[PDB]
């Protein structure tokens, strides 16, 4: 996150950790849906350009976590894979379209005041809260940098970042960029002089994007973090994949073929 | 450029490039190349220069000595190093019984 | 709707627990406690409109 | 530096001067000894009696200057600190006993010319050198008289000033002062009768006392201007902190960090 | 007097005295009230007088018009006029971006 | 005097670069030129008194 600020400790208890067995890395960020799945950007998991293809072996999944690497005994949970699931439309070659997957936790976590749930939204709070000029948040423990420091200062930063950004119009976000954008996709972040700054970065991917309802207020999860052209950058914006767009196809596996 | 090769995935896959320093992941190596070094080329995965290691199981210090035995035939002298073990020295790792690895 | 008032849109059965009060923080809505920056939401929700 | 003459340009590439951000002031003098480290005398940035507590962000670094005054734009350099280090038995209220602190630059300066390290004793040096009668050689931008604008000899010097002066005798530096000296201090001067002038003075605090090998014909830093009972009394004599006794802690810093 | 009041540390952190006369720091100012003027006291930090407001920045004089944008969101006509503001009008001035301010 | 080289006491990655040709002045030791007063300093070497 650029332009973040250290997030409160239980800001986001939905917040997951993708962390890579060997080496020990952090790869991206995830939510937690309900007790048993999880939800990240399916780039995370496959992505033949750089020939990462992970399965349920090469993974585990760290919750209720603030520092980004300390083993914090009292509150953190340590999980493993049972399943994945890309989505089939997931389109990595053009434009990440549909870049959404599902993971199966191996044993049902137990919830905790610092492990809870994201809400995934509905006809009517999509189409409410969906506006342009509206803020959402950001979370992770993604680079503070897009320069991997030489000089300054550091990237990496010690506890969970959070962001609030404010939805852009479709018009200004295809006009952002020279890629092919989609309806399975959205941009978010400040345009220049407006004040303000903000974005997600290295590291966020399948971080969520989340607003919190006026109506029943609870959190309500509307993006993934999924791509950018640099982080924090003048007439740029940060795109993430539409939750709702696409929440037939969780029901479908969820429900049906899942299990 | 208008910055068409620095649409890069926001993931993290850490790569040495040839310039002498980490990159963040393989696109941004490559979006650098271009916007700067027209011969930049990644020469090996991982950081340039290994990270600095604290104590990520500090925690467990101070924890009374209960044996337990992991899945990887290593017995460790209480849970909290077990845990801490299978996101470190030992990715995975479970109980496989308690106290030492009866071998 | 149900019993607590959300609406929970998938089966039990495989989704697992936590839909029926999800979104609601143990630390925070839960205690009627408001985090540092939250304010902003709520204020870009008169300004966006 | 009062009875001192003008230096020659590049006569001592590791001077460094520590210049105030509000007001932008001269604060002290101080030397560079590699392209990141910086060495000054504690009291520059702590001294609580004047209640001076400087951050990171009071001050700024200036390298490679002659005049003291003018932004010299072909030869000088300016950088900001990234960490101040103070030894932790640095004693302000008695005797300032162990006056010393390192600063780590943000970014490493570019060496020219004009711009170089000196050298830190080493156990040989210190015994071969440090012997009362060898002289030793005091650069800085400070007062070249006592008290405030009083004759056509203003107080501030236009460009850098040098004096030579003779390492006196324990006992002599002992005698000449009512405080409690100690081991990690020294004093230099010309006895009165010798006919002979010269000394540190205010706003040269955190400069080198260097002193010329003779045998691999390289530079150390052996004092850091420290204190004094007035500028070049009869009889007193100016004191500097010892710099090779306090090598054990200057070394634990710099290397205890990265792993 | 003795030592004491005079032994002082060699560093400047100027100040005003009731004298009407500026002291290279209070210790210098002290070491004089207790050896003269026992009414001398500290009116303000600072020196009584200001200094000369000398043209600091006169090697940039000429420079061709090249504007960069500061980290104060202030366009400078070049860099030299910039990297003279960071110990002057803007202490501390870093250079943002290229071309004017887009504030 | 010595063999192989001056004494490198700092580790380069933590103390930066500079220790191994630190006190040779650019403008003076490396052009081999003297400064006004170094005299005086080597002569209190040998001086005594």
């Amino acid at each position: 996150i650029v332009e973040g600020q250290d997030a409160e400790v239980g800001l986001s208890p939905w917040q997951v950790m993708l962390f890579r067995k060997s080496p020990q890395e952090l790869l991206c960020g995830a939510s937690l849906i309900s007790d048993r799945w999880v939800l990240t950007a399916a780039h995370c998991l496959l992505y033949p350009p750089w020939d990462k293809n992970f399965t349920v072996d090469d993974l585990l999944v760290r919750i209720g976590k603030h520092s980004r690497t300390r083993y914090e005994r009292k509150v953190e949970k340590i999980s493993m894979l049972d399943k994945i699931y890309i989505h089939p439309r997931y389109n990595w070659k053009e434009n990440l379209d549909r870049d959404i997957a599902l993971l199966k936790l191996k044993r049902p976590i137990e919830l905790s005041d610092y492990i809870h749930p994201v809400c995934l939204p509905d006809k009517q709070t999509a189409a409410k809260l969906l506006h342009a000029g509206f803020k959402g948040r950001v979370t992770g423990w993604g680079n503070r940098r897009e320069t991997w420091t030489t000089s300054v200062a550091e990237v990496q930063p010690s506890v969970l970042q959070v962001v609030n950004l404010p939805l852009v119009e479709r018009p200004v976000c295809k006009a952002s960029t020279r890629i092919r954008i989609t309806d399975n996709m959205f941009c978010a972040g400040y345009k220049p002089g407006e004040g303000k700054r903000g974005d997600a970065c290295e590291g966020d991917s399948g971080g969520p994007f989340v607003m919190k309802s006026p109506y029943n207020n609870r959190w309500y999860q509307m993006g993934i973090v999924s791509w950018g052209e640099g982080c924090d950058r003048d007439g740029k914006y940060g795109f993430y994949t539409h939750v709702f767009r696409l929440k037939k196809w969780i029901q479908k596996v969820i429900d049906r073929l899942g299990s | 450029e208008g910055g068409e090769p620095c649409a890069c995935p926001h993931a993290l896959h850490r790569v040495c490039g040839s310039d002498g320093e980490t990159y963040s992941n393989p696109c941004t190596l490559n979006c650098a190349k271009f916007n700067g070094k027209p011969e930049l080329v990644k020469v090996h995965d991982g950081p340039c220069e290994p990270d600095e290691d604290e104590d990520v199981c500090q925690e467990c210090d101070g924890d009374e000595y209960k044996p337990v035995c992991g899945s990887d035939d290593i017995t460790y002298d209480n849970n909290c190093r077990l845990e801490c073990a299978s996101i470190s020295s030992s990715p995975g790792v479970e109980l496989k019984h308690e106290g030492p690895c009866r071998t | 709707t149900s019993e607590d008032h959300f609406q929970p849109f998938f089966n039990e059965k495989t989704f697992g627990a936590g839909e029926a009060d999800c979104g609601l923080r143990p630390l925070f809505e839960k205690k009627q406690v408001q985090d540092q920056t939250e304010k902003e939401l709520f204020e870009s929700y008169i300004e966006g409109r």
